[PDB]
């Protein structure tokens, strides 16, 4: 039974350790220790909920604006154990992800690159969501593949993390 | 999945 | 005229002409020699660069304050911290002008420990750039690190106040994580004392509009709200934190006290009712209160209807979202359990609802995995794989079970089959990959998953990566595929003799390269640890302190964190063995691309050559390895049993003494281990009587030391009259069967006494152990 | 959408193909052929997946020019076991000789061996007919056995 957490400093080695093991993406760990220790408050992970330590199941690791102009939120990477994933779990792990990324920092609009050859991910993901596509990105990925962009504008009150 | 590579 | 050289980066070729020229008449000189190292590093070349940064430090003993400056830039980067701050210092009390050094500093010796004397050459900046707030912190947040949040809490109610009544867009995420932080201080000063805490609460009530945290808060309020005894108020607080994001329980259970209705069932099981009405089909409001009820009437309505809809619609975790309920509470829930599935697989024609009888049966086929039944976990595994085959959630609970029952290298194929079922998404290609790395098979491990791992092979790649998931399962292959090779000469006693020279080298091959594996574990953590360096003075940049005051409590307990455990016991047992064992070239050049780890510039020692057979084992399992894990780790929750071995095998043992103890004080002298870890030390130079008299000082009545001396009294039986199934604690007395002398009797009564255990693990004490 | 959908069956899938023949066309086919269908003649494909977990499938060429069996073959169509039955791989035939007119081929091939009459006296009752007669040692697994082809046809 996932719980879903507010994301600490202690998890970068068992988050990193995930988005890894299920994905395609090799990470350092420089680049954990400033997702979570720059904005550290919208970046969310969930993971076992055992009582009377917790296991890696899945996570979610949200960066803003960090290179160069109206405050513009971003999503590096997001991934799920598989014996555990078509159980929300990703499918709502980002409604909170979003529903924190413009109230604290409060920025405008989202945005990322889901590569596709992709069911997963680029379905509830501009279906569930909505997030229309904006510039599909040719080779932008690491195996000749090309990844849509998903852009997704975002108004505080019309995404509360309690609209399910 | 964003690319540090490229 | 350097002066264009050292602006020529901060690359710096503009310095050769320093080193081309400066070397002209006058050539023995600083200043000149020092741009041409730091370069070195932010150019390539480290072994090259101390040749200069070295050959420039037998010229000095201070220098050229402008120079000392291009030397501890260095230090500070050559990983070398306590050195670095006297190259600075050399600067200093040498007449520098660059006053950002006690900022350059100040995050150095921060992390090197030095807390106190970290603020006293902090706050000597912050005067010199007090028009930057990214500096009023940390004169507040070393100042809450030393102890005294009076002059933190004080140092930054002087920047609340300054500055303006202005917060632009800049700032705009600077009063959150800070004007906030301070309520995390300014209220754990109060503990529970009500003197404060009311303001405290009434304070973190003044700013919500100012604090942009939203949750995060809720807690330094929405507790310190329920600290003074109004349970409600807070209760009011996480009826509303729940409501915003209710599937997480952190925030349910405690609402339970906060409502003061912890040990009230009756209203407890009713009040996730009305819940779950509201908030509607989230886990918690179900799951939660199942797990304190008691009538095999009511438990059986909420169990199934539970369960059962997952069932229909086909969820992996139909299983894994009650695998906790199977553990903390069995016999209760696993016969209620057993009998409301089953007793649902009856109307599942499958010709009429499929994807029912196919995963209805993945759940009895993980069920029947926790009794053990085995037998009745292939069954229906294989069964609905035999109606599905196009699930690969089932070849992994197939290669769960089979592997749980030894047979290491069935397990995989049953995996790999799987495996090809999609070559995209890693999501088993390393599952896969793991199964035939735990049979040795390392070679279609290598291939089958380097797929997607960017030379000649993947185990290269896979460093650069961090990835300590695959070395620390690399190496327990080759410390199994060792002890086998190593089965070879040792067991015959043409290709027979030149047969020897064969199978006897791989052993040199992996105790080298199974070792060697081991070293990339720590080193990553030994620089996990050190890149929080940048962070001191630019997570305050950010302003960004109550996320970065953990980071500081998270590089201590850095070296006692999970991996970097197993990489400590799983290589011990190795190392361990060095240190009793010295007491008592085309292939080579060929296959060097199949076990490579890093560049051809640093890893020197392909199969760690000098890693396989180093002049003392004792003094690199401890600068390498342990000793900094012992440095670092707290007291409830350090491995003792390693500990009586690490100081045993060195000489020391009068801490053996005071290491065996203080094990005790957590089982209570009747558990397996702590009769074997005395055992062995029944009796180094004569004035180790001490041990015996201190062993015989306190432990003397219970249990014995009294026919140690004499030869008696054939206590294998006696050693395991505390009862025979501790068989944690006999291994230990044949590991080291050299002074526990009766060897061919415990053999017996270590193998014979393994039944009732789980077969993989049955057969894996055997043939290696 | 219904329950039975499809797709293509990208370079990705192919063994949730060898794994789905070997089941629904046992010994047919080498162990390395579909690895030789992307790797001059043009070959379709199309993994038909129902409810979300794949359960059928069809991978079928493209003959033109000697007359007589032109258009398009059918290297093999099945589905697994107790499903078919639910139509799960009955459309797929509409998606193959769909390929037809629509690909512009007049006939569609599919080479039936001779024994299987459960699958010889039910694709006949679709639109096709044994046309010409029995073969001889022409259907061989790879195993060793053989066995005699029975043919097929229907023009558009
Ligand atoms: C992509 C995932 C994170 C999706 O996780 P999840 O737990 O299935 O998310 P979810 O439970 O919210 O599913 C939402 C929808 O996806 C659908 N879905 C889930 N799995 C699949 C699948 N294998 N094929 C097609 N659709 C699927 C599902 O039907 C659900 O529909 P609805 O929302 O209408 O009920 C997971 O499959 C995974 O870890 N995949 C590998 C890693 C990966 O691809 N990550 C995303 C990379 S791109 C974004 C960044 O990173
Ligand atoms: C070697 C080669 O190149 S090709 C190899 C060919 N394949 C084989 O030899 C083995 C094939 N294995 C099989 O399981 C099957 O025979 C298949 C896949 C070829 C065909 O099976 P199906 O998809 O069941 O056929 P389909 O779904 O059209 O229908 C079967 C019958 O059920 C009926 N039916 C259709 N939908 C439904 C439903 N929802 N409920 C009940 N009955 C139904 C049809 O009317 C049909 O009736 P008929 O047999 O009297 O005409
Ligand atoms: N989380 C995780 N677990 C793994 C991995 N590889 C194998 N396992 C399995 O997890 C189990 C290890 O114990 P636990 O950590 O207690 O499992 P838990 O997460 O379900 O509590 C083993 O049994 P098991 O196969 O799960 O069988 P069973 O104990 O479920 O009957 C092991 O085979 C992995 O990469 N990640």
């Amino acid at each position: 039974p996932i719980n879903i957490r507010r994301a600490t400093i202690n998890d970068i080695i068992c988050m990193q350790n995930a988005n890894l093991h299920n994905l395609p993406e090799n990470y350092m760990m420089k680049y954990y220790m400033y997702h979570i220790l720059s904005w550290p408050e919208a970046s969310f992970v969930a993971t076992t909920t055992t009582l009377d330590g917790e296991k890696l199941v899945g996570y979610v690791l949200v960066k803003m604006n960090d290179d160069p102009e109206p405050p513009n939120g971003h999503i590096t990477s997001l991934s799920v154990m598989r014996t555990y994933r078509r159980m929300g779990i990703a499918e709502n792990l980002m409604r909170q992800a979003l529903f924190a990324l413009r109230e604290v920092h409060q920025a405008e609009y989202v945005s990322l690159h889901v590569r596709q050859s992709n069911r997963a991910a680029l379905h509830l993901y501009r279906d569930t969501l909505a997030f229309e596509v904006l510039s599909i990105e040719k080779s932008y990925y690491q195996d000749g593949e090309d990844a849509y962009a998903m852009k997704k504008v975002l108004k505080l009150e019309e995404l509360q993390i309690s609209n399910f | 999945s964003y690319s540090m590579e490229h | 005229a350097a002066k264009i050289a050292l602006k020529k980066y901060n690359q710096y070729k503009k310095s050769l002409k320093l080193l081309d020229a400066i070397l002209k008449k006058d050539g023995s000189h600083v200043d000149s020699l020092a741009l041409k190292g730091l370069d070195l590093y932010s150019v390539g070349e480290k072994d090259d660069a101390a040749s200069y940064v070295a050959n420039a430090i037998r010229k000095i003993e201070s220098a050229s304050p402008i120079c000392c400056h291009v030397l501890g830039i260095y230090m500070r980067n050559t990983k070398e911290y306590k050195e670095s701050i006297k190259w600075f210092t050399a600067a200093l009390n040498n007449g520098s002008t660059n006053k950002q050094i006690y900022r350059d500093l100040a995050t150095l010796q921060s992390q090197i420990g030095d807390f106190k004397n970290a603020l006293v050459s902090r706050k000597k900046y912050w005067e010199a750039f007090l028009g930057y707030r990214a500096n009023w912190t940390s004169l507040a947040v070393a100042q809450d690190v030393n102890g005294e949040r009076q002059q933190a809490i004080n140092t930054l109610s002087q920047f609340e106040k300054l500055a303006e009544g202005k917060i632009s867009d800049s700032e705009k995420y600077e009063h959150s994580e800070c004007l906030m932080y301070k309520n995390d201080i300014m209220y754990k000063a109060a503990s529970d004392n009500q003197d404060k805490l009311q303001n405290v609460l009434k304070h973190l009530n003044d700013i919500e509009p100012c604090v942009f945290d939203k949750f995060g808060l809720l807690e330094r309020k929405a507790t310190i709200y329920m600290k003074l005894g109004q349970l409600k108020d807070a209760s009011i607080v996480y009826r509303t934190l729940i409501k915003r994001n209710p599937d997480n329980f952190k925030y349910y259970k405690l609402l339970e006290v906060s409502l003061g209705i912890q040990g009230d069932n009756k209203l407890k099981k009713a009040l996730y009712g009305k819940l779950e009405q509201f908030y509607p089909r989230c886990e918690p409001p179900k799951f939660i209160p199942l797990t304190f009820l008691q009538d095999k009437e009511e438990l059986s309505k909420k169990l199934r209807e539970y369960v059962l809809p997952q069932l229909e619609r086909g969820v992996p975790a139909t299983f894994s979202n009650v695998k906790p309920l199977y553990q903390r509470r069995k016999s209760k829930v696993s016969p209620l359990l057993e009998k409301i599935v089953l007793d649902y697989l009856s109307g599942l024609d499958p010709t009429q609802d499929p994807i029912p009888f196919i995963w209805t049966n993945y759940y009895l086929s993980q069920h029947f995995l926790f009794l053990k039944d085995f037998p009745k976990a292939q069954e229906y595994i294989d069964a609905a794989l035999d109606h599905t085959p196009t699930l690969v959630e089932f070849y992994i609970l197939k290669a769960r079970i089979l592997k749980h029952l030894g047979l290491m290298d069935t397990a995989a194929g049953i995996l790999e089959e799987g495996r090809q079922l999609d070559l995209q998404d890693r999501f088993i290609n390393c599952k896969t990959v793991k199964y035939f790395l735990r049979a040795n098979n390392i070679d279609k491990a290598v291939e089958v998953a380097s797929l997607f791992t960017k030379s000649v092979n993947g185990i290269k790649d896979l460093h650069l990566v961090e990835a300590s998931w695959f070395i620390v399962e690399q190496a327990e292959a080759y410390y199994r595929l060792y002890l086998d090779r190593k089965k070879k000469l040792d067991d015959l006693a043409e290709q027979i003799a030149n047969d020897i020279k064969e199978n006897q080298w791989l052993v040199r091959k992996y105790k080298g390269l199974a070792l060697k594996r081991f070293n990339a574990i720590p080193k990553f953590y030994k620089q996990f640890e050190d890149d929080q360096l940048d962070f001191h003075s630019y997570c305050m940049r950010k302003g960004t302190p109550r996320a970065y005051l953990e980071m500081l409590e998270w590089g201590k307990a850095l070296y006692t964190k999970p991996m970097y455990v197993r990489a400590m016991k799983e290589a011990s047992k190795l190392y361990f063995q060095m240190h009793d064992d010295r007491l008592k070239n085309k292939r080579k050049e060929t296959e060097a691309k199949s076990v490579a780890a890093y560049p051809s510039d640093q890893d020197n020692d392909v199969f760690g050559e000098k890693l396989i057979e180093t002049s003392t084992p004792m003094e690199d399992f401890a600068t390498e390895f342990y000793n900094n894990y012992s440095m670092q780790v707290r007291e409830d929750e350090r491995d003792y049993i390693l500990d009586f071995e690490f100081n045993y095998r060195i000489g020391k043992l009068a801490l053996c003494f005071a290491s065996l103890n203080k094990f005790a004080k957590r089982f209570g002298t009747t558990s397996g281990l702590f009769g074997s870890m005395a055992i062995v030390l029944l009796h180094d130079p004569i004035l180790k009587k001490v041990v015996t008299k201190s062993l015989e000082k306190e432990y003397s009545e219970n249990f014995p030391l009294n026919e140690i001396s004499n030869n008696s009294f054939d206590w294998l039986n006696f050693y395991q009259e505390k009862f025979k199934n501790d068989i944690n604690g006999l291994l230990f007395l044949y590991r080291y069967r050299d002074d526990v002398p009766g060897s061919s009797n415990l053999k017996e009564m270590i193998i014979s006494s393994l039944s009732p255990l789980e077969p993989h693990s049955q057969n894996e004490i055997l043939q290696y152990y | 959408r219904d329950i039975c959908t499809l797709d293509n069956v990208y370079a990705n899938n192919l063994g949730m193909l060898t794994k789905l023949a070997h089941v629904t066309v046992p010994n047919l086919y080498q162990d390395a052929f579909f690895s030789a269908l992307f790797a001059k003649d043009v070959h379709f494909t199309q993994m038909a997946y129902y409810s979300e977990i794949p359960v059928g499938g069809l991978v079928a060429k493209l003959v033109p020019k000697e007359l007589s069996l032109k258009g398009i073959q059918i290297e093999f169509l099945g589905v697994l076991p107790n499903y078919r039955h639910k139509s799960i791989g009955s459309k797929l035939l509409k998606f193959a000789e769909d390929k037809c007119s629509e690909c512009h081929q007049h006939n569609v091939f599919v080479y039936l061996p001779a024994v299987d009459d459960l699958t010889k006296q039910w694709f006949i009752a679709h639109g096709f007919e044994q046309v010409g007669e029995t073969v001889n040692n022409f259907i061989k697994g790879v195993n060793g056995d053989e066995q005699d082809a029975i043919l097929l046809k229907k023009h558009i």
